[PDB]
């Protein structure tokens, strides 16, 4: 009855991988491979690196580096519903983002299990506004680094650079998240809705909320919903990255979703269209950039991008079309290019 | 173009 891919992954659950350091080598097959498995259709995905690898020799240096434009994380709201307003505050080291992290005012709160410091999260997160050293542009990979490299992972999204010079901060560059207790991502899709990769460098753990591709649409009508004043005045307000929504809530809505808990050495990546949301344990850095492949190319067509802010990120994907889709190049200009994405087809 |  059901198509392969269909079969795959029924449940669209979070899959974990752990590949061999063979496997590993080549990033763009391993993508092909975990999405050959039905991973995509959770919207996000954990890959454990082999035991003997290392993108940096050691942490130590890095107490003296900048974190240009921190951010106060004042969220508002209740019963599972939240907008987070970012204050930015002025620069300041690893060090100083540290010593406030681990500060008995900043610190993780003592607990049991998972179970315990989710509750305590979504209970006090609009208490004590913590502090993210968000949007950080850098790496901490060392230069050699062939395998993962978010620096340079030879994706075809390198086609934009390529095509047009232009540099994306954080799209086609990384960026570095410092990240203390109670410091949250709320719930969107990537931009132009790529792949996203992450991986924590050092620290406490990183926890996941993700919904499947093939109910994203869900998700935004419930969004709608709850913030009609918001849904009135952009196309795409999730974008703005300001939307808190309880697990709690979506289960009330019924929403599938997962949830996942990365940890230090741990990548975890997020699918075209898959929406996630989340918060940091304690003090971590992790480091994060886009990715595409080809089955990216449609997702990219039909994004529904941010219409109230002017420097929200825009690809042009003519060059797309043009390379990997010619039979439909002429049909797409001209509007009339009718076609359906299929959340669970792989490549 | 843009910023993230
Ligand atoms: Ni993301
Ligand atoms: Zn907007």
């Amino acid at each position: 009855m059901a198509s392969e891919s269909e079969t795959l992954n029924p449940s669209a659950r979070i899959m974990t991988f752990y590949p061999t350091m063979e496997e590993f080598r080549n990033f763009s097959r391993y993508i092909a491979y975990i999405e050959s498995q039905g991973a995509h259709r959770a919207g996000l995905a954990k890959v454990v690196p082999p035991k003997e690898w290392k993108p940096r020799a050691s942490y130590d240096d890095i107490d003296d580096l900048v974190i240009p434009a921190p951010i106060q994380q004042l969220v508002t709201g209740q019963s599972g519903l939240f907008t987070q307003y970012n204050i930015q505050k002025k620069a300041m080291t690893v060090r100083e983002f540290r010593k406030i992290a681990n500060s008995d005012k900043y610190c993780t709160p003592r607990y049991s299990e998972f179970e315990e410091l989710e509750r305590k999260y979504w209970k006090n997160l609009t208490f004590n506004p913590p502090i993210y050293g968000a949007d950080v542009n850098g790496t901490l990979y060392e230069k050699h680094v062939d395998e993962w490299n978010i620096g340079r992972l030879r994706t075809i999204l390198d086609l934009v650079e390529k095509e047009s010079g232009i540099t994306i901060e954080g799209v086609n560059t990384p960026y570095l998240y410092f990240g203390m207790w109670k410091t949250s991502f709320a719930w969107h899709t990537e931009d132009m809705d790529l792949y996203s990769i992450n991986y924590l460098h050092f620290g406490e753990p990183k926890s996941w909320y993700s919904v499947p591709p093939e109910h994203g649409k869900r998700l935004e009508r419930l969004a709608k919903g709850f913030f009609p004043g918001s849904a009135q005045s952009c196309e795409a307000f999730l974008r703005h990255k300001m939307t808190l929504i309880s697990p709690l809530m979506l289960k009330k809505y019924g929403i599938p979703f997962d949830k996942v808990t990365q940890e230090a050495g741990e990548f975890m990546i997020t699918f075209p269209y898959g929406y996630h949301a989340g918060f940091n344990h304690g003090f971590n850095c992790a480091e994060s950039t886009n990715f595409a492949t080809r089955r990216w190319i449609e997702y990219g067509k039909q994004a529904v991008l941010c219409s109230c802010r002017k420097d929200m990120v825009k690809i042009s994907m003519d060059v797309f079309v043009r390379k990997f889709q010619p039979e439909r190049y002429k049909l797409w200009k001209a509007g009339k290019d009718n076609t359906v994405i299929d959340h669970t087809l792989p490549t | 173009g843009g910023v993230k």
